[PDB]
RNA sequence: UGAGUAACGCUUGGGAGUGAGAAUCUCCCAAACCGAUUGACUAAGGUUUCCUGGACCAGGGUCGUCCUUCCAGGGUUAGUC
RNA sequence: GCGAAACAGUACCGUGAGGGAAAGGUGAAAAGAACCCAGAGAUGGGAGUGAAAUAGAUUCUGAAACCAUAUGCCUACAACG
């Protein structure tokens, strides 16, 4: 199975952005990379094209979008517990569903 | 009149400008 | 003047053609060869 | 014929020493201002007071 | 303070280009421009276009009162040339050489810009010495 | 203004450089100058 | 009969200059490999109404965007002029 | 380096226009050569070099707004050849 | 280092058998330079992103030969490995 899902909330142990808490909107597996809403803002330099119907207008200024960040740089949030903190998960099998569910190691608390 | 304004240039894949159809100008850039 | 090299359509074809090659055990030899060397162009047939 | 010795950087630069350029004698026209090469119509044509083509 | 514009790959040959180029070194703005405008050569329509936009981005760029600027240097650099096989008699080539210029041209405000690059100059020559005596007293001092 | 590439090629300085097999298959013959 | 001898029809100045003027000439590419009498049973067996003549074009595969890092040829077509009777004309789109 | 040297491989003048820029591009008027041919139809070969529009990285022994160059689209219809 | 780190037995040469190359590196992330000025435009100068733009797609470092600019000294009666 995998350590990120699409949804789960994961904040960022490493760089300039240090505990920025967000929530992942896509994964890419091959390249190792991470979509996180609210980090790693960039500011492409739009341009101005007019080559098609949607093109005549593009409007396109100081858009601010989501740059992908390595998934080593990722970290699981805690939810359940009243104190959350970061930590690392395990594989447990239950065999009430016989589905394999991740849980973490410093608690009991399931994904 | 309208018609008149969406024949200037805007060539057609497999056509020219000037001779455009004077019905079919609304399929492949619609 | 009259150069060498005189462009014909059936000459050629008829000349180092591929049947011209499988015509005989030394053409054969020179295909395989040619294979060897994974020529794109393995005789005068695949002009294009 | 040709050099048996390759000529220098030095010996090239005092043959060129010659192809030195000159300015051109440029004058005011008496209409509109602009620097003109002497004897020689302006861009308005118009040479001294007689108007010889039409404006650019 | 040096404004400056550039220009890659012009199809001029530096030899030809810096025989028009030494006649603009040194002289007044308006002056150079009238000089240039009025001579029977290709290498003046191109060295007028870097001129022109050197002119427009020292009075709208580095902010300079217009009135001023000389010449400072106008130099063509030699650039990347390319090569051609033309086809000889009884069989043989040679090889032509196109050839291109990097074309730069600089005007400054002050009449004694020299100094200040001498001054830089001694700058970094001086900034090397005092390294060399500050080891020797911390050679001395273990 | 309408200016623009959609396309996923597009250049206007199209990528090209000649190049020189040096064929020089040069040759000589004879002469009247020979002492014998 | 299996009719993958119709790939796609084709609208040129050539063909609209064909396809007014009582008899109206329908241009398509098929197979390479069909023949006349296979064009006019596809048609026959798709559109309903009988050909008066078919004729043939093939336009032979030549080098295209030379001089671009990676050329690639041609591809090969087969183009049918099919001309319907006087009076009647069918569309090529809607059935 | 030779050296900005040899060479640039048979064909003139002008008017108007386009264009940021024209001896070289478009049109017109002449002019000069071919005229058992530099004219027209095809075989062989060449293999899109054909038509339209656009461009002036590179190629054109100069220039170029132009090209047999490049880009996009299109073009070759047989019972009698 | 296999001829071939890239689309190499390719481009190319030869009627054919056959012969047979060169060419790698932006930045952690394109965030690949919106916008202003000159220009016909490419482009350049600012601005902006970036730790660094003298890292700008000509994209790691950038040697010498070679070509230019300049502070200082010398050089136009002078026979020079
Ligand atoms: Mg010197
Ligand atoms: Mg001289
Ligand atoms: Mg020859
Ligand atoms: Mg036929
Ligand atoms: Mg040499
Ligand atoms: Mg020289
Ligand atoms: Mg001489
Ligand atoms: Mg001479
Ligand atoms: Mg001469
Ligand atoms: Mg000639
Ligand atoms: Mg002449
Ligand atoms: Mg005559
Ligand atoms: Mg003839
Ligand atoms: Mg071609
Ligand atoms: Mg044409
Ligand atoms: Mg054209
Ligand atoms: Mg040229
Ligand atoms: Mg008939
Ligand atoms: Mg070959
Ligand atoms: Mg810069
Ligand atoms: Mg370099
Ligand atoms: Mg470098
Ligand atoms: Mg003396
Ligand atoms: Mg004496
Ligand atoms: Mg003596
Ligand atoms: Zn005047």
């Amino acid at each position: 199975m995998q350590r990120i899902k699409k949804g789960d909330k994961v904040v960022v142990i490493t760089g300039k952005n240090k505990g920025g808490s967000g929530i992942v909107l896509k994964i890419m597996p091959a390249r190792q990379q991470a979509i996180v809403e609210g980090l790693n803002k960039v500011t492409r330099h739009k341009k101005k094209d007019q080559t098609t119907k949607r093109a005549a207008k593009q409007s396109t200024g100081k858009v601010q979008q989501e740059a992908p960040i390595f998934l080593s740089k990722l970290a699981l949030f805690d939810q359940k517990a009243k104190q959350q903190t970061i930590g690392k998960i395990k594989y447990v099998m239950d065999p009430k569903t016989n589905k394999k569910t991740r849980v973490f190691k410093k608690s009991n608390n399931t994904l | 009149k309208q018609t008149q304004d969406l024949t200037k240039n805007m060539k057609i894949k497999g056509f020219r400008k000037g001779k455009v159809p004077p019905t079919l100008a609304k399929d492949y850039l619609d | 003047m009259k150069r060498t090299y005189q462009p014909s359509k059936l000459k050629r074809a008829k000349t180092h053609g591929f049947l011209a090659r499988m015509a005989t055990a030394s053409g054969r030899k020179v295909l395989k060869l040619r294979r060897k060397k994974q020529r794109a162009q393995l005789t005068v047939s695949s002009e294009r | 014929a040709v050099q048996q010795r390759r000529s220098s950087k030095h010996r090239r630069d005092k043959r060129r020493s010659h192809d030195a350029l000159t300015a051109q004698a440029l004058s005011v026209c008496q209409k509109c201002g602009k620097k003109k090469l002497f004897h020689r119509v302006c861009s308005c044509g118009m040479y001294g007071d007689l108007r010889v083509k039409k404006a650019y | 303070m040096i404004a400056f514009a550039k220009q890659f790959r012009v199809r001029i040959s530096p030899q030809k280009a810096r025989l028009v180029c030494q006649l603009i070194v040194g002289k007044k703005t308006a002056d150079a421009q009238n000089i240039l405008s009025n001579t029977p050569k290709k290498a003046a329509t191109l060295i007028a276009k870097l001129l022109n936009s050197a002119i427009a981005n020292a009075t709208n760029n580095h902010g300079m009162n217009g009135d001023a600027l000389y010449v400072f240097e106008c130099v063509a650099n030699q650039g990347p040339s390319m090569k051609r096989t033309i086809p000889r008699a009884k069989g043989s080539s040679n090889m032509i050489t196109k050839r291109s210029s990097n074309l730069v041209v600089k005007l400054s405000d002050n009449p004694n810009e020299r100094q200040e690059l001498i001054k830089q100059q001694k700058a970094l020559v001086k900034k090397r010495v005092e390294g060399q005596q500050k080891a020797k007293m911390a050679r001395q001092k273990a | 203004x309408x200016x623009x590439x959609x396309x996923x090629x597009x250049x206007x300085x199209x990528x090209x450089x000649x190049x020189x097999x040096x064929x020089x298959x040069x040759x000589x013959x004879x002469x009247x100058k020979a002492a014998d | 009969d299996v009719t993958n001898v119709l790939l796609k029809p084709v609208l040129t100045e050539k063909v609209y200059f064909n396809q007014m003027g009582e008899t109206k000439k329908y241009v398509f590419v098929v197979n390479p490999k069909a023949s006349k009498t296979r064009v006019k049973l596809a048609f026959e067996l798709v559109y309903g109404i009988k050909p008066l003549k078919v004729n043939t074009l093939i336009r032979k595969p030549t080098t295209i965007r030379g001089g671009s890092r990676f050329p690639g040829l041609s591809k090969l077509e087969k183009l049918a002029v099919i001309t319907l009777p006087k009076g009647i004309a069918i569309s090529v789109t809607g059935e």
